């Protein structure tokens, strides 16, 4: 099936959107 | 200078390694800690 | 007819009578470790866990041999503690309603009315015990009993059993009690006039009432009745998507803690199982950017709830929070990887969770421990080889005298809950049907809300489900059938190839696949096979 | 009976006044009352202290002076603060967190008087900008350890966060009293008021310094700036002519080029940038 | 940044633990044992550790 490659590729770079999100946040708040 | 720090990090990898004092030690100090006390 | 139909679907009675004669006839458990076990006990805190482990082990069991033959080592117990006792009744005796109450007058001195009034407060809690549904009239009963108002530890206990045996009615009568409970300005009877008010009322999402708790948590003199207020405003509002934002901008902004997380349980009581980007980043970054702490636990806690439909999600991002600098994100770390994938024994979770099973932190080490305990809770030795080194980490852990308490409070809790039911039950984070059972999700909301009264353990029991496999050929009669199995007894071992099991034998949830339906017999399945439930068997 | 999680809440203006009376007189043990209320059985409310006359040549003062606490208790009614007593303080320089001998029997009447009551210890001398170290205690009776039992009766586990000191633990402590948790209670109004320590008038924002002593201090850094320079390629040459296991106690006795010219030249850039900022937009604000 | 912070904080724990004397070994014994002389004191003979 091909429909669930596209729902996995757009979960995908969700999630990997938000983690970098928190990351940066992180990185400012750890020298604090 | 922003261009020679943008390619600093990109050789190191593979550093998990993330030790602090030691695993055991803890349990010795706790019990001298304890001993100390006692007396 | 229609009358045995109602009785049968509406009532409920023959699925609970079919539920407890599986658990009944299936009940596996060693009682050698208990006994063993309680030589340790040297501590009110132990005392304490032992009761229950005990209740937890024999859930519908109804076996009380413990309690009846250790009343020596129970009598140590005293003051609210022994108020614990009495919800151990109820933990034994789950079900059984036409003699739960000749039950309570067995064993609750009510008419004696000794120097201890706590032992017979906490006797109506134990009504909600047994009554998990199927109130009736008998809720009504506890109605009557709540009309006494003679002291705080009566009332509480009353308002517990009140809100816990009517759970969802949406009375009325029972709102206005609770609201004229709360306006009582009571600092010991608040707390559980609070919970059985949140109780009460979920589902109605009543603007009204929510209106008015916010205004009587806004001005209180007493840090308990703002603790347990938060949970009920929290619950009083579950799962109803949007609309539940309109209150979570409001609680975001307050400036008392308590309220900061109450907004975090409403976030993920409102958002369960449903995979919001929007709701995951902003629970998140409350877990970073606010400067108390209590409200980063609850934050970090708070993703589990909202990742149980896709269970090897957590571990992505939690791995790298587990090694923060304060403990307290630790610990909402490792309770949010234990309590996500609870259903099943992932082999993901446990290489997270072992190094923290040695953390400096003692809590962080207990969070860690009950989280282990929690993961892995039907699971076998040839399945996962985690089975025996972490039994035997407890047992370890649970008879050294030089560990702190609470250190091995979550061992001897997992030690509990590892045989619970006599492996003839398993967690409930998600249902057959693929859709999320209230009770379950209200038992993990209660015991993730354990760190503030320990009595408030006891409602886990509300996450157990049975796994058994029932058929029956007659509503009243059961058949005579075989069951048989494909795999080998190895991977299939309870607590040749093809065993036969019997009409009301009980199968794990992963070996459930590898049944076969018995062609050979006169009787067969209407209902489609390979699939767990009470099912008629047409009989040919 | 007791239980363990007991709360006492603290104010802002109570934790400085006996922050300044325990540092003002460091070598000897200085002590006063405090007043608040107990709402309910579970958290203590102290919203004031005051200290009290001592009697010098000593390190311990007798609380037992009624003539003075009885004046200020009905003195301080006369504009408002209708509040009572809830117990004592009492300052250890130095020490730690603990009570003597003459304690126990010090806290014994307040104790008789009421049976609820504190006992609140500052260390004034090791604490440093954040984490001041007080403690609060109250007394126990063996009488009760006699029977087998226990006091602080445990039903959630919000009460065993903070593992007690060694010193603690090598004199009485839980043989004789049992701390309990502390908190501050904060406000948005007392907060925002007291933010405005160190803040600058509008005026000090605006001038643009001497344009001869700043041309003097360019002059100074270039100097070192070009002996640096110079004493820098000596050690980037001799980098790797030596084993690097031994290269860190290298530079233990005498200092780097490398590291000692980054703050010259970070305060250079930061001067010169500011001083030209300041005049640029002040050619144009006047006229 | 995690790692330093933290090794920061452990750091400052550790630093109330008791030091260590130095001293001369004369000879060393069998079934390890050895002698040793520190100055402001006699001569103790001792054990070795494991390492």
């Amino acid at each position: 099936d091909l429909y669930s490659r596209y729902k996995k590729l757009q979960q995908e770079l969700e999630f990997l959107e938000v983690q970098e999100e928190y990351i940066k946040d992180e990185q400012k708040n750890l020298k604090k | 200078h922003n261009m020679s720090v943008k390619a600093m990090r990109f050789p190191p990898k593979s550093y998990n390694k993330d030790l602090e004092s030691a695993e055991e030690r803890r349990e010795r100090e706790q019990q001298d800690l304890e001993f100390a006390k006692e007396m | 007819d229609q009358t045995l139909k109602m009785i049968k679907i509406l009532s409920g009675e023959m699925a609970i009578e079919l539920h407890l004669q599986f658990l009944i006839r299936n009940n596996n458990t060693d009682l050698m470790i208990l006994k063993n076990t309680k030589d340790a006990v040297r501590n009110s805190v132990c005392h304490t866990a032992t009761v229950i482990a005990n209740s937890f082990m024999h859930c519908g069991t109804t076996s009380d041999q413990f309690l009846r033959d250790n009343l020596e080592w129970l009598a140590r117990a005293t003051n609210w503690a022994k108020f614990t006792a009495t919800a151990s009744l109820g933990v034994i005796h789950k079900g059984h309603e036409k003699e739960a109450l000749q039950l309570m007058a067995t064993y609750l001195p009510k008419d004696t009315s000794p120097g201890s009034a706590y032992q017979e407060g906490g006797g109506l809690y134990a009504l909600g015990l047994i009554h998990a549904n199927h109130g009736g009239d008998i809720i009504d009963y506890l109605l009557n009993q709540l009309k006494n108002a003679s002291n705080d530890i009566v009332r509480h206990g009353g308002s517990l059993g009140l809100g816990l045996a009517a759970m969802g009615t949406a009375r009325q009568d029972v709102y206005d009690l609770l609201k004229t409970n709360l306006y009582q300005d009571d600092a010991v009877t608040g707390e559980a006039a609070g919970l059985a008010l949140g109780l009460v009322m979920l589902g109605s999402k009543n603007a009204q009432a929510i209106e008015d708790m916010v205004g009587y948590a806004q001005e209180t003199q007493h840090e308990k009745i703002l603790r347990g207020l938060a949970v009920g405003i929290a619950l009083v509002m579950y799962g109803r998507m949007e609309e539940a934002d309109a209150l979570i901008e409001s609680l975001c902004r307050d400036k008392d803690p308590i309220l900061r997380r109450s907004g975090m349980y409403t976030v993920a009581m409102a958002y369960c199982g449903s995979g919001n980007n929007k709701a995951i980043r902003r629970l998140l970054h409350v877990a970073v950017s606010d400067v108390n702490d209590d409200v980063r636990r609850a934050a970090v806690e708070s993703l589990g709830f909202i990742l149980f439909r896709t269970p090897e999600q957590c571990p992505s991002v939690v791995s790298l929070l587990s090694e923060s600098y304060n403990p307290h994100v630790r610990y909402g770390a490792a309770m949010a990887l234990g309590i996500c994938c609870a259903g099943t024994g992932n082999k993901e979770a446990i290489n997270l969770l072992e190094p923290m099973t040695n953390d400096p932190v003692n809590y962080v080490r207990q969070g860690a421990l009950i989280a282990s305990a929690l993961i892995m809770i039907q699971q076998t030795e040839i399945t996962c080889p985690k089975v025996n080194q972490f039994r035997q980490l407890y047992s370890k852990v649970i008879n050294d005298k030089h560990d702190d308490v609470m250190a091995k409070f979550g061992a001897i809790l997992a030690q509990g809950i590892l045989d619970a039911g006599g492996h003839n039950v398993t967690i409930s984070l998600q249902s057959r049907t693929g859709h999320t059972h209230m009770p379950s999700v209200v038992g993990v909301l209660v015991f993730t809300q354990f760190w503030f009264w320990f009595p408030l353990s006891h409602f886990l029991s509300l996450a157990y489900t049975p796994t058994c496999v029932i058929g029956l050929n007659k509503d009243l009669k059961m058949p005579k059938v075989q069951y048989k199995s494909n795999c080998k007894p190895s991977t299939f071992a309870y607590p040749p190839n093809f065993q036969l099991l019997d009409n009301p034998a009980r199968v794990m949830p992963a070996q459930l696949k590898v049944l076969t339906m018995p062609e050979t017999c006169r009787y067969q399945p209407f209902k489609p096979l390979s699939i767990g439930g009470i099912i008629i068997l047409k009989d040919t | 009976a007791v239980d363990t999680a007991e709360q006492v809440y603290i104010s802002s203006l109570a934790l400085l006044k006996m922050l300044k009376h325990g540092r003002a007189g460091v070598p000897m043990e200085v002590m006063g009352l405090m007043l608040g209320e107990f709402v309910d059985d579970y958290t203590v409310r102290v919203i004031d202290v005051f200290a009290m006359p001592q009697s010098g040549t000593g390190v311990s003062v007798e609380a037992v002076d009624p003539v003075f606490q009885a004046k200020m208790l009905d003195m301080l009614k006369q504009t408002g603060r209708p509040e009572m007593v809830v117990g004592w303080y009492h300052s250890h320089p130095g020490f730690g967190c603990w009570l003597s001998g003459v304690d126990i029997n010090t806290q014994q009447s307040f104790e008789a008087l009421s049976e609820r009551a504190v006992a609140v210890v500052v260390d004034p001398i090791q604490s440093v900008k954040g984490k001041v170290v007080i403690d609060a205690f109250r007394l126990i009776n063996a009488n009760m350890m006699v029977l087998g039992h226990e006091p602080r009766q445990t039903t959630s586990n919000l009460g065993h966060l903070n593992k007690p000191s060694i010193q603690a633990l090598i004199h009485g402590l839980n043989r004789h009293y049992y701390s309990i948790t502390i908190n501050y209670r904060k406000n948005e109004l007392e907060q925002k008021m007291l933010l405005n320590l160190h803040k600058k008038s509008w005026m000090e924002g605006l001038t643009l310094q001497d344009y001869s002593e700043h041309c003097k201090h360019n002059e100074s850094v270039v100097k070192e700036m070009l002996e640096l320079a110079k004493n820098y390629n000596k050690a980037v040459e001799e980098e790797d002519k030596m084993t690097p296991e031994q290269l860190a106690i290298k530079n233990v006795g005498k200092q780097d080029p490398k590291r000692h010219l980054e703050e010259h030249v970070d305060v250079l850039m930061t001067s010169n940038i500011v001083q030209c900022l300041a005049a640029m937009l002040d050619t144009v604000v006047f006229k | 940044l995690n790692a330093k912070v933290r090794l920061l904080r452990e750091e400052l724990q550790l630093l109330q633990e008791q030091g260590s004397y130095v001293g001369e070994v004369v000879r060393a014994m069998d079934k390890k044992k050895v002698l040793v002389k520190v100055h402001p004191e006699g001569k103790f003979v001792v054990d070795v550790d494991k390492n």
